[PDB]
């Protein structure tokens, strides 16, 4: 976390800092997307 | 007061005169 990474999140591909964030995901939820239409945010699929 | 970003690459350059000076 905290750095510019790759990341591999299910299948999708992206490159950026990792952090924490501040969102509560619905339990269904998995992707966040922006006002914009991009991926800001991510669930990760081993610690929830 | 009457008068009311993602950056993928678009940018929003601020002006040379503040609105200090233009007052
Ligand atoms: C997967 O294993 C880790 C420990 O190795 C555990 O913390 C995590 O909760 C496990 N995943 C789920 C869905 O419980």
């Amino acid at each position: 976390k905290n750095k510019c990474v790759n990341f591999n999140f299910n299948g999708l591909k992206g490159t950026g800092v990792l952090t924490e964030s501040n969102k509560k995901f619905l339990p269904f939820q998995q992707f966040g997307r922006d006002i914009a239409d991009t991926t800001d945010a991510v669930r990760d699929p081993q610690t929830l | 007061n009457k008068v009311t970003q993602k950056f993928k690459g678009l940018t929003v350059l601020p002006p040379l005169l503040t609105d200090e000076m233009i007052a």
